[PDB]
C-alpha cells in the first residue's frame, strides 16, 4: 500500500467506469440445483446396477456441485477479498476461504432419481456438505457482518462529493476534493481513522479513481480489477442509454404480459371467474342523483303514493312519508353478497320545524316485501319495514349547529347484506333515512325524505364475479364491449367485468408506453396491428366504384395513433360505448396480441428525440457539476 | 360482534339505561327483569350480552359467572329501571 | 417403503430446512438459445468450407444444445421422479424419461450465421429435434397434469397444520399431529386414500420431517435429498434475514432504475416528450373557487357588465346574466387536446323564484369571439354563443327535491375540445350553466350564474406534453424546479411536465425506502450524495472572517436528512417553491445519480435494529406455535 | 368440558367453508385485519399462518 497523501492521483469520473460492486446475488431456489445426487451400486462392485444408495450424506459425499453455484460463490468470496488488508489488520478471522477446498471428490452414478441415476455414472467429481455448507456461510454472513459499519462509511465518502458521472467524464484536482473532505468530514467517521485502508479500497472499486503518489512517475493505469466489464454495459453508447436497462424494462413487460396471459380479452362464452378475477376492492356510490334506468342495483321510488305515517319502535312514530324521490331504493335482490357500508356526513337537515329535533338519526332500512315497489301505496303492503340500520336509534345533536349549520357527525352505518339470510322470495329492498321514534308531523313534514350521503358498498364475495347483473361464474370481456355506457360502468357494482377488465387492460397500456413509442407524437410501425385490421374491415365494396379510399397506409394509420392514443390516455374507453373503432373487439385483440411479438422480436427501441435529448441534459449536467467542483476547488485548493 | 372501543360502547349503553330505554333482552325473555342475563342489547346494532358484559355470546357455560357478568351490572339494570319508572308513576 | 403408522418419526421444522420444490423454471428467450446451430461443408470432403448446410432438421440433427437447459430441464424430469412410485402404482406412464436420450450426437460446424459458422467447426456434440422436443414437453406437460390434484392435496396437509418454521426451530410429537390429522381430515381427500405416498413424499421433499418406524433404530438423518441447498439460501443468519430477498429486492431496484434512464431529470433543454411520457390519465378540476390568475386554462369574467337576456333557442329566452363571478371562463384556446367531462351533481340551485323551475338545465357553452373576454359587454361582442353540453335541453326535477333538498341528479356532459376543429383564431372560450329555453326573468333573477361542480378534463392527445401553458415536444424537468406553487401544480393540466416528474420521482423515493435505510431516524453515510453537494454550495467566503460553520459534516448532513425525509414522504415537493435545500436541482440530481452507485456497492444493507427486532419476534412465534402444537398434543395425544 | 366435549363434525368441511369465507374477506380488503370484531381474523395466528 501507498501514502494517500501524495501527489499525482486522478479524479476522473467517467460513464465507462460507473460505480458498481457485488450488492447481492442470485439466490433463487430454482437455481440452486444443478443437479444429480451422486449414488452407487448399492456397495458392492460392478454388478448391482440396478440397485443405488446414497452416498454419504453422513457427513459429505453429496451431490454434484452447481457449476454456477460454485462460480457465484467464488465471486462472492472476492467481495471479501477486496478488503483483505483491512480484514487482516482488523484481526477478524480474515483468511480467505478458498471454497474450493470445500467442494470434495465425489464418485460414482449421477442422477436426479435412483430411477434417472442408474443409467449414469460420473466418476470422480464433486460436491458439497449440508454441514460444509452450514459452515461456509456461517463465514460469509460474519464477514458481511463485519464489513456493516466499512460499506455505510465508504458510502458516506462516495456520496460527500459524488464521483460518479453517469454520462461521460468529468475531472477535478483530487488533492483539492481530498483535502476539502478532510477539512470537511466529520471526526467521528470510521474514514478518518482508516484513511488508507479506505481509499486503498475505493481505488480497488472505482476505476474511475488513482492512488496518491505510489510512483509519481505512474500514478495512473487503464487495467484496474475486474470490475470494467460490468460498467461497460452500463455506459452510454451512440444509439442508446443503458443495454441492462431497456433489457430489463423489456423483460418486465414481457413477464407481465405472460402473468396476465393475454387469452382473458378473447372472451365471449362463460371464462371461469376465480381465473379472469384477481383481488377486489370496496366502491363508493350515492344515492342523491344516481339514475334508476341505468343502475341496476339501486332504482327509486315515484313520486305519488304518501305512506307517511308508520310506526317505529314501541309506541313510537315516523313518517317515512313516502313520495317525491324518497331517497333511493337499493335493490339488494340477490345481487351477490355485500356489506352495506353507509357513510353519512353532512347530512341532517333537521324537521322543517318538529321539535323532534332531537330523536332523529340517519338510518337504513331494508324493505322486505312480495310486493313490487310500484305497488307499494298503503302500509298493508310492506310486508316487512326492518329498520337495520341505525344503532342508537334516537339523537344528538351531532350536526355543526353552533353557527348555523346543519352539518352532521360522521357516521358509519352497516348492513350484512347476505342474500342467504333472505334466499330471495320477498324481493330485497332497503331504504335510506333520518328515522324517529319521537312522532313526526306529517302535515308539517311534508318532504318523504332527504337522506343523502355516501353508500360504500363492500362486496365481501369476491366468489364468483357478476356479469351486468347476471350473478354468473363467468366473466366474458369481448361481449362486455359496446354494451356500457359511462352511466352504467359507474354505478356498478365492483364485483363486475368492466373494472376487472380495465385492470387488466391498464397493464397492457403500461406496456405500450414505456416500451413502444407512443409517446410525443412519434407514429411507429408498431403500430401497425390495429391498422392491418383496420385495413381489412374497411372493405365497403358496392357495385361499380366502390369506396374510394386512397390506400388504408396514410389514412387508417393517422386515425388508428388517435385511437390508440385515447385508449392509452384512458383505459376504460374500451368499455364504454360509441368509441369509433376501438368498438370493435378483433382491433383489440389484435392489440393485445399484437404487443407481445413486438417486445419479442423488436431491434431494441430507442427513439431518436430522447437520445439526442439524453445526450444533451448529460452533457450539460456534467458541466454543471465541474462547475461545482470548481468553486469547491476555490475554496479550498486542497494541496 | 365481538366489542370494540369497550369503555365507549359501553358508555352508549349505559346512557339507553340513563335514559330508561336499553334493550335488554336474553334470548327468548324481552328483559332482564330476573338476574338472567340478557343477550340482546341493541347498542346501535351492537347487541350487548350481559351472559359476559361483552356481546353477543357468553364468556362460559358457567351460569354462575355468567349470571355474575349480569349482577356486575346491577347499577344498570337498577338505574334503567327506576328511570324508567319515575318518569311513568313515582312518588305521587 | 415404510408403514406410515410407526414411531420414531420426527417432527422438526427448522429455518434451515424452509420447505421448498420447483414450483417454476426460467423460460426466458433469451435464456432459450447456447446457441450454434449444426452444419456440413456442403456435403462433399474437407474442400467446401466456404460453403454450409445445416444438418438434418429434416427430423433430427439440429444446433448444439443449450448447456443450461439440459441441466434445468433434467431438473424438471426429477420433480417427477420425487412421485415415482406413484405414478407407477397409477399406471400413468412413469418411466422415468431420460432425457439424454433425445440429446443426440451432431458433428461438424458450429455457428449462428452460415457467416460465422464456416469458421468454427465442432466434431461429435449434441443436438435435439423439434419433434423431439415436442414430445418430450408433451409428456412433461402431461405429467404435471397428472400430479395437478397431488399438488393440491400435498399442500392442503401441509398447510392444515403447517410445519413451516421460517425462524429457528420447532419440535412436537409428530405421531400425536398425525392422528389428529386423521381424525380432522377429510374423508374425500387423496391424502386418505394414499396416505403411504403422500408422506414417503413429503419426507423426499420436507427434509424437516422424518419416516416414522422404518428402522426404529434409526428413523432419523442428516442427509435428505438435494433440497437442503437451496434451503441454506432461504435461512436467517447472523447479519441478514434472507440473501435472496434482499438481492432480489435490490436488483428489482436496480431495474427500475434502469428504466428510468435516471438522465430524465437533469433536463434543461428541449428533452422530447414521447421518452420522457410514459401513460396518462384523466384530472378533475373545479370551477367554483379556482384562481384565476394561476389557472393558465381556467379564469373568470369579472363584476360589472350585465349581459342578461340572451336568445338560446328558437324563439326561447335565458338570462346569462354576466356580471359577479359567473361560474368560471374555460381558456381552451389551444390547451392540447382534451375532452370536457363535466360532473354535475348536487348543483342546481333553482331560480330565485322564477316558475321555470321545470325546463332549467345543467349546462355547457363555448364562447367563440376575437373580442377578449374583458371587453365582452353587451350582446354585439359575443360572436358566437354555443351551447354545446346540455343534451336534452328541456328539464325534468332530477333534484331530490322532496324534503326541500336541491340536489341534482348526477349528470355527464361532454365537450369534444378539439382545437382543430376551430384552429384558434376565434379565442376559444366555455362556461358553466343552468341555461333554459323558458324565458327567465332578468329582474328576478339577479344572480349571473352559479352553477358549480366538476370539470373531469380528458387529455385525450397524448402526444406532445405541455410544459406550463406551452404545448411543446420537450419535457424540461430542470426548469420546471422553483417555478410551480402549490395551486398552480393542481390547477395544471394532465399532460403537463410537474405530474411526469413527480411520477418518474416516485420511483426513486421507492427506492431509496426499501433499500437504503431512510427509516425512523436512522442516518446513513448513503446520505453522503445530498450533503456533498450542499458542502460545496456553503462557500460563502467574505473578506477577512467568512461564515464560521463548524463543518458541513454534523451541521448540513442533519438538515440534509431532514430534507431528504420531506422528499421521500411527499415527493410533489421537489416541485414545489420555496422548500429550503431542494430548490436546488443539483441536489436532486445528485441523489438521483447518487442512488444508483449506492446500490450497486452497497455492502447488503441490514439495519441493525431491525436485526434484532425480527429476530425477537420470530422467536416468539415459534413459541406460540409450540404452545399451538402443546394444545394439540392435549386434544388428541395421537398415539 | 367435563363428558360431552363441542361436538363438533371434524373441521374439514366446517371451519374449512368458515375460513374460505374469512380468506376472502381479507382478500376484498385488507384493512378489515385491523378492524375490531372480526370473527376469526381477530387472531393473530391465523395472520401469522
Amino acid at each position: 500500500t501507498y501514502n494517500i497523501t501524495g501527489d499525482g492521483n486522478s479524479f476522473t469520473p467517467t460513464s465507462d467506469m460507473t460505480s458498481t460492486a457485488a450488492p447481492a446475488i442470485d439466490l433463487k431456489p430454482g437455481v440452486l440445483n444443478p443437479t444429480g445426487k451422486l449414488w452407487r451400486p448399492v456397495g458392492t462392485s460392478v454388478a448391482t446396477i440396478d440397485s443405488l444408495a446414497i452416498v454419504s450424506d453422513r457427513f459429505g459425499q453429496y451431490s454434484f456441485v452447481n457449476e454456477g453455484m460454485r462460480e457465484t460463490f467464488s465471486k462472492a468470496l472476492f467481495d471479501i477479498n477486496m478488503w483483505q488488508p483491512l480484514f487482516q489488520a482488523t484481526k477478524t478471522g480474515c483468511g480467505p476461504i478458498v471454497l474450493s477446498s470445500f467442494t470434495t471428490t465425489t464418485s460414482g452414478y449421477v442422477g436426479a432419481t435412483a430411477g434417472d441415476a442408474l443409467d449414469n455414472p460420473v466418476t470422480n467429481g464433486v460436491f458439497i456438505s449440508t454441514v460444509q455448507i452450514m459452515n461456509l456461510q456461517r463465514t460469509i454472513a460474519a464477514r458481511m457482518r463485519d464489513v456493516a459499519l466499512w460499506q455505510k462509511h465508504l458510502d458516506t465518502a462516495m456520496t460527500m462529493l459524488t464521483p460518479d458521472i453517469s454520462a461521460g467524464s468529468a475531472s477535478c484536482n483530487w488533492k483539492s476534493l481530498l483535502a476539502f473532505a478532510k477539512d470537511i468530514l466529520p471526526l467521528d467517521n470510521l474514514c478518518l481513522t482508516y484513511p488508507n485502508e479506505f481509499y486503498n479500497v475505493a481505488i480497488h472499486r472505482y476505476p474511475a479513481l488513482k492512488p496518491g503518489n505510489p510512483d509519481t512517475k505512474l500514478p495512473d493505469a487503464q487495467a484496474h480489477p475486474l470490475g470494467e466489464v460490468a460498467g461497460a454495459f452500463n455506459a452510454a453508447t451512440s444509439e442508446v442509454g443503458s443495454l441492462v436497462g431497456s433489457s430489463s424494462t423489456l423483460s418486465q413487460a414481457i413477464s407481465t404480459m405472460a402473468g396476465k396471459d393475454l387469452d382473458l380479452i378473447e372472451a365471449d362464452t362463460p371464462l371461469p371467474v376465480s381465473v379472469f378475477t384477481p383481488s377486489l376492492a370496496p366502491r363508493s356510490y350515492r344515492p342523491a342523483f344516481i339514475k334508476p334506468e341505468d343502475a341496476k342495483w339501486i332504482a327509486e321510488f315515484n313520486n305519488s303514493s304518501l305512506i307517511r305515517k308508520t310506526l317505529t319502535y314501541s309506541g313510537a312514530t315516523y313518517t317515512v312519508q313516502l313520495g317525491p324521490g324518497p331517497t333511493r331504493v337499493i335493490d339488494m335482490n340477490a345481487m351477490i353478497d355485500s356489506v352495506l357500508t353507509l357513510d353519512v356526513s353532512g347530512t341532517i337537515l333537521p324537521y322543517d320545524t318538529n321539535p323532534d329535533l332531537s330523536t332523529s338519526v340517519p338510518a337504513f332500512v331494508l324493505i322486505q316485501t312480495s310486493v313490487p315497489i310500484q305497488q307499494v301505496t298503503t302500509a298493508a303492503n310492506i310486508t316487512a319495514i326492518t329498520v337495520v340500520s341505525a344503532a342508537g336509534a334516537s339523537a344528538i345533536n351531532l350536526a355543526i349547529n353552533v353557527r348555523g349549520q346543519p352539518r352532521f357527525n360522521m357516521l358509519h352505518l352497516q348492513a350484512t347484506f347476505e342474500r342467504e339470510t333472505i334466499t330471495g322470495i320477498p324481493y330485497i329492498y332497503g331504504l335510506g333515512t333520518f328515522l324517529i321514534p319521537s312522532p313526526t308531523s306529517s302535515s308539517n313534514f311534508s318532504n318523504p325524505t332527504l337522506m343523502d350521503g355516501l353508500l360504500t358498498v363492500t362486496p365481501v364475495l369476491l366468489r364468483e364475479t357478476t356479469y351486468k347483473g347476471e350473478v354468473v361464474d363467468a366473466i366474458v370481456p369481448a361481449t362486455v364491449m359496446a354494451n356500457q355506457t359511462s352511466e352504467e360502468v359507474a354505478s356498478a357494482l365492483a364485483n363486475d367485468a368492466i373494472v376487472l377488465v380495465s385492470n387488466h387492460l391498464n397493464k397492457l397500456a403500461n406496456v405500450v408506453g414505456d416500451a413502444i413509442p407512443v409517446a410525443s407524437r412519434t407514429d411507429d410501425s408498431a403500430t401497425s396491428a390495429i391498422v392491418s385490421r383496420l385495413a381489412v374491415q374497411h372493405k365497403l365494396s358496392q357495385v361499380g366504384q366502390a369506396s374510394p379510399t386512397p390506400p388504408d397506409y396514410p389514412l387508417l394509420w393517422r386515425r388508428a395513433k388517435r385511437a390508440a392514443s385515447m385508449f392509452v390516455s384512458n383505459p376504460s374507453l374500451a368499455l364504454q360505448v360509441g368509441i369509433p373503432v376501438l368498438t370493435q373487439s378483433g382491433m383489440l385483440s389484435a392489440l393485445t396480441s399484437g404487443v407481445g411479438t413486438a417486445l419479442r422480436t423488436g431491434s431494441l427501441g430507442k427513439g431518436v428525440t430522447d437520445a439526442s435529448e439524453k445526450l444533451r441534459a448529460r452533457q450539460s449536467l456534467t458541466v454543471a457539476k465541474q462547475a461545482f467542483f470548481d468553486q469547491i476547488g476555490s475554496l479550498w485548493p486542497g494541496k | 360482534m365481538p366489542l370494540h372501543m369497550i369503555p365507549q360502547v359501553a358508555h352508549a349503553m349505559v346512557r339507553a339505561a340513563a335514559a330508561g330505554r336499553l334493550t335488554l333482552y336474553t334470548r327468548t325473555r324481552t328483559e332482564t327483569t330476573n338476574f338472567d342475563h340478557a343477550e340482546y342489547v341493541t347498542c346501535g346494532r351492537y347487541t350487548i350480552c350481559a351472559f359476559c358484559l361483552t356481546t353477543l355470546a357468553p364468556h362460559a357455560n358457567v351460569k354462575t359467572i355468567q349470571d355474575s357478568h349480569a349482577c356486575s351490572r346491577q347499577p344498570n339494570e337498577a338505574i334503567r329501571s327506576l328511570v324508567e319508572v319515575s318518569d311513568k308513576a313515582q312518588t305521587a
